[PDB]
């Protein structure tokens, strides 16, 4: 199996699989632990931001890398701004601070 | 400057209670009706759980009535439905609320385990409960009358003390109550009551408590919360697409489980709404507030009461909380991933170290925007739509594309299990044909991966960096060593050292035997002739070189008394090497060693070329071999029948002797069991003597033996494949075996593999296997178990300082265990750097000065004298606050230079522990979670509290105490012992503190306490050692050392003068206030503690950051207890940087977080 | 707890009626409307807006429907 | 180079700064910006980059050092033309 | 888009309402086709090849 | 006829949060996947599709930009009726329809379409 970009699930935008090319990867904590043992802190940025969950991200990765520019402007996973919206949706409230 | 408003980057996250009025900021509308689509059209009703008008549009920039479709109209409220014209994507972002009818208490502050609403109140959870759903009223501010503020009255009560004092005293019942005891309270009043009082009374039972209460209050105030929110008055609704209404093929709709409970909720509170427009009786609207209180819990977090049920279905519905885990560690279980993949893989031997087969296929699909880029880049694809009409046409000239893409593009490879950070290694991809990934055979070591059939996954570094951090951190050639022990982790496997070890080898007569040759060359020449035999003793001139000049090779030749293999192996060995370092015989034992001392003498590259030659090289002449295994191979010894017999005949005897009355049945059982276990043993070393040397030959005489050229034995003596423990079990007979209940059965297998078992011998050889299976099945949990809960307790941990500046370091010896050192000294303290000068045996001359790194030349420098003990600064000494110099902590690395800032140790620590966790075995793999987790044993050893003579009081009561009496000191120390346990202190003898009062296991606790910091480090690094040890696993004491600075992160204070008198905290913050306290502030008013022994589980437990904790521990009390303190979380840490998504504070990215922790805080 | 309880409970306290309890409570509902109807009938605003609104009935600006649902007979 | 990056962690100690200052670089010549400073085999801009480290004629001083003067020479440019917002006076 | 419809008028195609969705055969996999079932539901017409 | 209709919405609204009974107890709504999305390899030709119209229309005349422009929704809020076009330049109605005709017949010729033809599929 192999997979570039394909189709991403509704509620967690994150990729699922159906017609055509198929389901990613997935990577998990002992897979992160590896990228933290050694220094691959971009490489995991990337894993976890413009390669999965970053909705933004994911698509001005995919147009600058064909643009030539290997470049990624994170942004957020939508895993944790559910959180947000979730711990939110509860009586609690969680904010962002500074600047 | 400017202040700002809108948005830049982020940082710290504050957590806490949400007033009513901060909850409709979120909201964009009221919720009113529990209608959901309309149901012919699929519309959302308006003023619905799904609304246009709250939420947002259902398809981007039309409005739902229609009459502004146009995506020009933007900004634009169509003036019949409140609906702005935006993207769908809002109805992910907006929130909606609920304005309830009556106050509704919050679940989880009522209700996780230490009750909020409870503590901050002082009142029991079975009262205020009795007060929530109008059981009984309770007074609030009940003033100069007969009633406390906290008093709870019946109703026949509420009436008997109305009728006495009619105003001038308040009691209510219901949500309405206890919002106003909350709100009537005062946190800085009841806070003068708690320090008056905790100063008047002096008591244990009395300000033990108290003070485990006043903590969360004070902290309270200053967390900005009002006790009043834990009463909800407003409900937020999740935006829709978060609990969406998809519809399904075959027009049948899904959608989540909240909308069950959001209806419900809104259902209950407008008929609520309703009942008291028609004024009904309060026997009702008691009912319909009981009903809006439950129907409230169960949607925040179902499962605290009766557990609400779906519609229809028996399952029960998935509440808010369960959104947040769904049970522990639920949001870090893993992300599925983009530019990815996985196939079977299979060998390629051909592959230089640094490179792996990728197939045509899968580099094609994984690359395809590069491919689309490079494509028009060229001009070879007008535009990137005829792009992918090429590459999906796999025109010829997209595969010479491919090629310029991949060249110096690294890919990474992941193999099932992820133990440590070798399991991901970058390789540079090579274009392969068919659809197997081709894996280079010395990476296989480090992968774990065999090839019957495992898989492994690709992934693309994207960016310019994660290709630079693949190319410069992850790659194959940049790990050739264990980060566990500074040993080479891309050892020949098999195949090769037996390849290495059949050249390396000498035959007593055989073709070439004496002949002088000049070089080796010529000596490949002889053999690839046929003229000269590939094992002959022969005498050949080589050169070898040795760089004892100053950085310089300095050559010798001689005539060398060597072999023809061994001469053609030596045309591979670089430079600077001895040729002693191939004239042996080169096993996987000397084969590995080998590769270790030219990465340690010629550096980096030169070892890399030299792994892949000494493959190359091992795997053709393996094949030259023609190295099999037939049935012949396995030389039964001719002696065999015989030892049986005699071991037959001793237990017919020992039976002889139990019939008899002579010995017992304990006895015979046992006595049986030592004559079987010695005929294994003598039948084992029968078969290994005949095996191993019968090869009876001739060299120009009679005759002459060496050590054999059979099969299997060279498999075995080399070290490729195969064990004699294995071995015995094909010639030999196999074993006594166990039965099930834990007995090893007094008939053993006496027959072997290469004869038959038959069905008793077969079917009892059965349960060794099964429980096998299921031991080593279940090790293989415990392990990923135990790597958990050690990168809990590590993770954050990162070199950041670099010379914290000590002296202080732990004595370094070698182990030498009861007979012989178990352990070297040189083992033990290379790697890492002196504390202070070491000298000669004589003194005046420091051999190695202070703080030198001692490596491969200063180990030898020590071996050469006689020194036999090093102190050595330790990671658990290490002065760093907030984590680890990197002098204290060591060089060790897959490369060979001391550690550099900013690597996590903590994690690369914990992984070096629990990789070889699956091959352990009181002992065993739970032995070691004992140590770690600090768990005290059952029936402990006492040790001497206080130094001075002992002597005995009182006498027999259940206890027997003992009394110490130091010579200067006060002597009030008594200590209850049990004396029915033999006691070992000698009843007259001065004992010193920290000796042995009873004998038996000792609980860390005390020597942390007794004899000392640097006593317990020890105690658990050479202990956990012994369990690694004993199982041949090499472990450098570094790791194990650096999860016991995370077990005594904490301490508790003694003395004050500025904070609290028992609390537990770090060292860190501790040391870091009374290091401010020498000087500054007080002159010195420092406080005194003592350092405090954690298990790693609870010590993992106390995290600043409860982003961190929400991961692994559990999510519901850690969000309440935070939200409850207004609590801050400044990310700084690992685990939590990588939930939301940004830079690790470590690695490539410590120079991110070092250039952002310095402009916080300064302007 | 579990509201289903104290509620059947809660309840479970009031007494059924006797059949001529019901009469009793239906007599006192028929007081305090009929006392309240005196009320609203000595007020001279409630006469004068009653006869504002059927101003408004017979000049179609509403319905009969709008104002009353019937007399006395 | 491209087989190892131990001769470009020994110009620049940490392996972790180098991943940086290597990327910094090799941005510098994809983006087109600039143009090598060694021979290239063909190879990327991610290997180019880590060349110019064992060549030692790149680091993040020599990179800061001809940016801030790069700052001055498109400041000159844009001289006569921003002193000529005098209109905010 | 905008774009899209100027693509419309130069190009002079009839944009359509409807979408490909046929059954194809999936990337990599190759072989004959050996049956063909038609399964129509009850009351619509069995098409030509049915 | 209703009766389908009618049995269609008949049937509740499924627990999306059912397990679908796999080994990672997977739900069923972890299946649904995002169709009001636009792929990035859609997203990607978009962008293209962007500069390659900007190209053509600068190989047109002047006035022909500013009349195709307005024609369609490009670089400018909604599309104008030719008539409106025609208000904004003076001579009106027919002149605007041939400066319509020919910029599409200008562009139509295999040099300028060779690019914008690859967008058709
Ligand atoms: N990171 C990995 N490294 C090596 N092997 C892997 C990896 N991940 C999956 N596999 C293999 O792929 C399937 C399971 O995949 P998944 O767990 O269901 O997840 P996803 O559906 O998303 O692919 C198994 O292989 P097999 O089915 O052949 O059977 P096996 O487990 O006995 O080897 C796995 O070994
Ligand atoms: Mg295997
Ligand atoms: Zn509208
Ligand atoms: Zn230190």
């Amino acid at each position: 199996h192999a997979r570039s970009t394909g189709s991403y699930s509704l509620v967690t935008q994150q990729p699922l699989g159906g017609k055509a090319q198929f389901g990613g990867q997935r990577f998990g904590e002992m897979e992160v632990w590896a990228l933290e043992a050694y220094g691959a802190a971009y490489t995991l940025q990337e894993m976890l931001t413009v390669k999965s969950d970053d909705v933004n991200g994911r698509t001005k990765m995919y147009k600058n890398i064909v643009d030539g520019n290997h470049q990624m402007e994170p942004g957020m996973p939508e895993s944790f701004n559910v959180l947000l919206k979730e711990i939110r949706s509860l009586g609690i409230n969680i904010e962002l601070e500074d600047e | 400057l400017k202040a700002q408003t809108k948005t830049e980057e982020f940082d710290a996250i504050k957590i806490a209670l949400a007033s009513p009025d901060m909850i409709r900021s979120w909201s964009f509308g009221e919720v009113k009706k529990p209608e959901t689509i309309n149901y012919r059209t699929f519309k959302p009703e308006r003023d619905g759980l799904f609304c246009a008008r709250i939420f947002g549009p259902v398809k981007d920039y039309e409005c739902l009535c229609g009459k502004y479709k146009r995506l020009k109209h933007r900004g634009v409220i169509c003036e019949k439905c409140g609906v702005e014209v935006t993207q769908t994507k809002v109805r992910r972002e907006r929130m909606g609320h609920i304005e309830l009818a009556s106050p509704t208490a919050h679940i989880w502050f009522l209700k996780s385990l230490p009750s909020r609403i409870g503590l901050l109140l002082d009142m029991p959870l079975r009262d205020i409960e009795r007060v929530l759903y109008f059981e009984s009223y309770v007074v609030i501010e009940g003033g100069m009358t007969n009633l406390e503020r906290q008093q709870i009255l019946t109703e026949e009560q509420y009436l008997d003390a109305l009728e006495e004092f009619g105003d001038e005293f308040d009691a209510k019942m219901g949500a309405e109550a206890i919002q106003a005891l909350l709100k009537s309270m005062d946190l800085e009043q009841e806070c003068e009551q708690l320090r008056e009082e905790l100063n008047e009374t002096n008591s244990e039972t009395k300000r033990k408590k108290l003070t485990k209460r006043i903590k969360l209050l004070e902290a309270f105030v200053q967390s900005g919360n009002k006790p009043e929110w834990m009463i909800l008055t407003v409900l937020p609704v999740l935006p829709p697409d978060l609990r969406p209404l998809v519809p399904l093929d075959g027009g049948r709709f899904a959608t989540s489980d909240l909308n069950d409970l959001y209806r419900r909720v809104i259902n209950r509170n407008n008929r609520l709404k309703r009942l008291l427009d028609l004024a009904a009786p309060d026997i009702i609207v008691r009912n319909e507030k009981r009903m809006l209180q439950e129907a409230v819990d169960a949607l925040l977090d179902n499962g605290r009461r009766g557990r609400a049920i779906t519609g229809s279905n028996k399952r029960p519905l998935k509440s808010l909380a369960d959104m947040i885990k769904g049970r522990f560690r639920q949001n870090l279980l893993g992300k599925r991933v983009d530019y990815s993949g996985r196939s079977v893989i299979t060998v390629g031997p051909y592959l230089r170290l640094h490179q792996c087969g990728l197939p045509k296929k899968m580099a094609l699909e994984l690359f395809k925007p590069f491919i689309y880029g490079k494509l028009e880049l060229r001009g070879l694809a007008t535009t990137i739509k005829a792009a992918k009409k090429m590459v999906e046409r796999e025109e010829a000239v997209v595969w010479d594309i491919l090629d310029e893409v991949i060249r110096e593009h690294p890919v990474l490879l992941n193999r099932a299990p992820t133990l440590h950070r070798l399991g991901i290694q970058a390789f540079e991809p090579v274009l392969i044909e068919g659809k197997a990934i081709q894996l280079h055979p010395l990476v296989c070591a480090a992968y774990n991966a065999d090839f019957d059939g495992d898989q492994m996954a690709v992934h693309v570094p994207l960016t310019l960096e994660a290709q630079l951090e693949a190319r410069a951190l992850m790659m194959s050639t940049n790990n050739i060593l264990s980060p566990a022990n500074g040993e080479p982790i891309i050892v020949p496997s098999q195949d090769v050292v037996l390849g290495l070890y059949y050249m390396t080898r000498d035959c007593v007569n055989a073709k070439g035997e004496g002949m002088v040759l000049t070089g080796p060359k010529e000596a490949e020449r002889l053999y690839r002739s046929g003229l000269a035999s590939l094992h002959a003793r022969v005498k050949v001139r080589i050169t070898e070189y040795e760089k004892d000049a100053n950085g310089e090779l300095v050559a010798k030749t001689s005539l060398k008394d060597t072999t023809v293999g061994r001469a053609i192996l030596w045309m591979i060995v670089p430079k600077g090497l001895p040729y002693s370092i191939v004239n042996q015989a080169l096993g996987k034992k000397a084969i590995s060693k080998m590769l270790n001392t030219c990465y340690r003498i010629l550096g980096l590259k030169p070892t890399v070329i030299f792994a892949d030659q000494i493959m190359y090289t091992g795997f053709a002449y393996a094949a030259r071999s023609g190295a099999s295994v037939g049935i012949d191979d396995m030389v039964i010894p001719e002696k065999k029948h015989e030892i049986i017999s005699e071991a037959e005949a001793e237990v017919a005897e020992i039976q002889e002797q139990f019939q008899s009355g002579l010995v017992t049945a304990g006895e015979r059982y046992n006595k049986v069991i030592d004559i079987w276990a010695a005929a294994n043993d003598r039948v084992s070393k029968a078969m290994m003597d005949n095996l191993q040397t019968e090869t009876v030959i001739n060299r120009d005489g009679q005759e002459e033996k060496q050590v054999s050229f059979n099969s299997i034995y060279m498999m075995a003596d080399s070290g490729a494949r195969g064990s004699a423990a294995q071995i015995r079990q094909l010639a030999g007979m196999r074993g006594l075996m166990a039965k099930p209940d834990g007995s090893i059965i007094e008939t053993p297998i006496t027959a072997n593999f290469r004869e038959g078992l038959n069905v008793l011998q077969y079917f009892i050889s059965t349960h060794g296997a099964r429980k096998g299976l299921a031991d080593t099945a279940l090790k293989t949990a415990n392990s990923g178990y135990l790597t958990r809960r050690l990168v809990d307790v590590a993770q954050d941990l990162v070199v950041t300082e670099d010379d914290c500046g000590t002296h202080e370091g732990i004595m370094m010896t070698p182990v030498i265990e009861g007979g012989d050192v178990k352990e070297p000294l040189r083992d033990r303290v290379l790697g890492r750097v002196t504390a202070e000068d070491v000298l000669k045996p004589g003194t005046a001359d420091i051999l190695v000065p202070r703080n030198t790194l001692l490596h491969e030349q200063w180990c030898d420098l020590l071996e050469e004298n006689s020194v036999d003990a090093v102190k050595v600064r330790s990671v658990v000494s290490c002065d760093t606050d907030f984590g680890v110099c990197a002098h204290c902590y060591g060089r060790d690395l897959a490369r060979g230079h001391i550690i550099n800032k900013g690597e996590a140790i903590g994690v690369i620590a914990a992984q070096s522990i629990g990789e070889p966790g699956t091959q352990l075995t009181t002992g065993g793999l739970p032995r070691v979670a004992d140590l770690f987790e600090a768990r005290r044993p059952k029936e402990p050893a006492i040790l001497a509290e206080i130094s001075g003579i002992v002597s005995f009081g009182k006498e027999t009561k259940g206890k027997r105490r003992l009394v110490i009496t130091p010579v200067d000191g006060s002597d009030p120390y008594e200590e209850m012992i049990p004396k029915w346990r033999q006691l070992n202190v000698f009843e007259g003898e001065r004992v010193e503190r920290g000796d042995v009062i009873s004998d038996g296991p000792e609980a860390p606790h005390d020597i942390l306490r007794l004899r000392g910091v640097h006593a317990v480090t020890r105690y658990i690094v050479n202990e956990v050692q012994d369990v690694y040890r004993l199982q041949g696993v090499k472990i450098n004491d570094k790791h194990i050392e650096v999860i016991v600075r995370q077990m005594l992160r904490k301490a508790t204070i003694v003395n004050a003068g500025s904070s609290d008198f028992l609390e537990g905290e770090q060292v860190e913050y501790s040391r870091v206030k009374i290091a401010n306290r020498e000087l500054e502030a007080n002159g010195k008013v420092g406080a005194t503690y003592s350092r405090d022994l954690l298990g790693i589980t609870k010590a993992s437990l106390a995290t600043e950051s409860f982003i961190s904790a929400a991961s692994f521990q559990e999510t519901t009390r850690v969000l309440t207890e935070a939200a409850v303190a207004g609590k801050r979380d400044e990310l700084r840490g690992l685990k939590e940087n990588v939930i939301v998504g940004r830079l690790i504070p470590a690695g490539t990215g410590y120079a991110y977080h070092q250039d952002r922790m310095r402009r916080r805080a300064a302007g | 707890t579990d509201p289903v309880r104290m509620y059947m409970r809660e309840m479970g306290t009031v007494e059924l009626l006797t059949r001529e309890g019901e009469i009793d409570i239906a007599k006192r509902i028929e007081d305090g409307i009929n006392q309240v109807q005196c009320s609203v009938a000595e007020y001279p605003e409630a006469i004068t807006y009653l006869l504002e609104q059927y101003d408004r009935v017979e000049a179609e600006e509403a319905r009969l429907s709008d104002l009353i649902t019937g007399f006395v007979d | 180079a491209r087989v190892t990056v131990q001769d470009a962690v020994e110009k620049i100690g940490n392996r972790f700064d180098l991943v940086l200052v290597a990327a910094r670089r090799a941005r510098q010549m994809q983006v087109g910006g600039k143009d090598p400073l060694v021979p290239e085999e063909n190879d990327k801009t991610t290997v180019i980059a880590l060349r110019e480290i064992e060549e030692g004629l790149i680091n993040n001083q020599i990179l800061d050092v001809r940016e801030r003067q790069e700052q001055q020479e498109q400041e000159a440019a844009e001289l006569q033309a921003v002193t000529a917002i005098a209109e905010g006076r | 888009t905008p774009e899209e419809k100027l693509l419309r008028a130069i190009f002079g195609e009839k944009a359509s309402d409807v979408k490909d969705s046929s059954l194809r055969v999936p990337n990599g996999v190759s072989g004959t086709v050996i049956d063909v079932q038609v399964f129509t539901r009850d009351g619509v017409e069995k098409d030509k090849r049915a | 006829d209703k009766i389908r209709k009618v049995l269609k919405i008949a049937k509740e609204p499924i627990s999306m949060e059912t397990p679908i009974g796999d080994d990672e107890d997977s739900h069923l709504g972890d299946f649904i996947e995002d169709t009001t999305l636009e792929l990035p390899l859609d997203s990607a030709t978009t962008e293209s599709l962007r500069a390659a119209t900007h190209d053509v229309l600068a190989g047109l005349t002047a006035r022909e930009a500013k009349v195709l422009r307005m024609r369609f929704g490009i670089d400018m809020n909604t599309d104008y009726t030719l008539e409106e076009v025609g208000k904004q330049f003076d001579v009106t109605r027919e002149r605007i329809r041939q400066i319509e005709a020919k910029a599409l017949r200008k562009l139509r010729h295999p040099s300028r379409s060779e690019v914008l033809r690859s967008f058709l599929d």
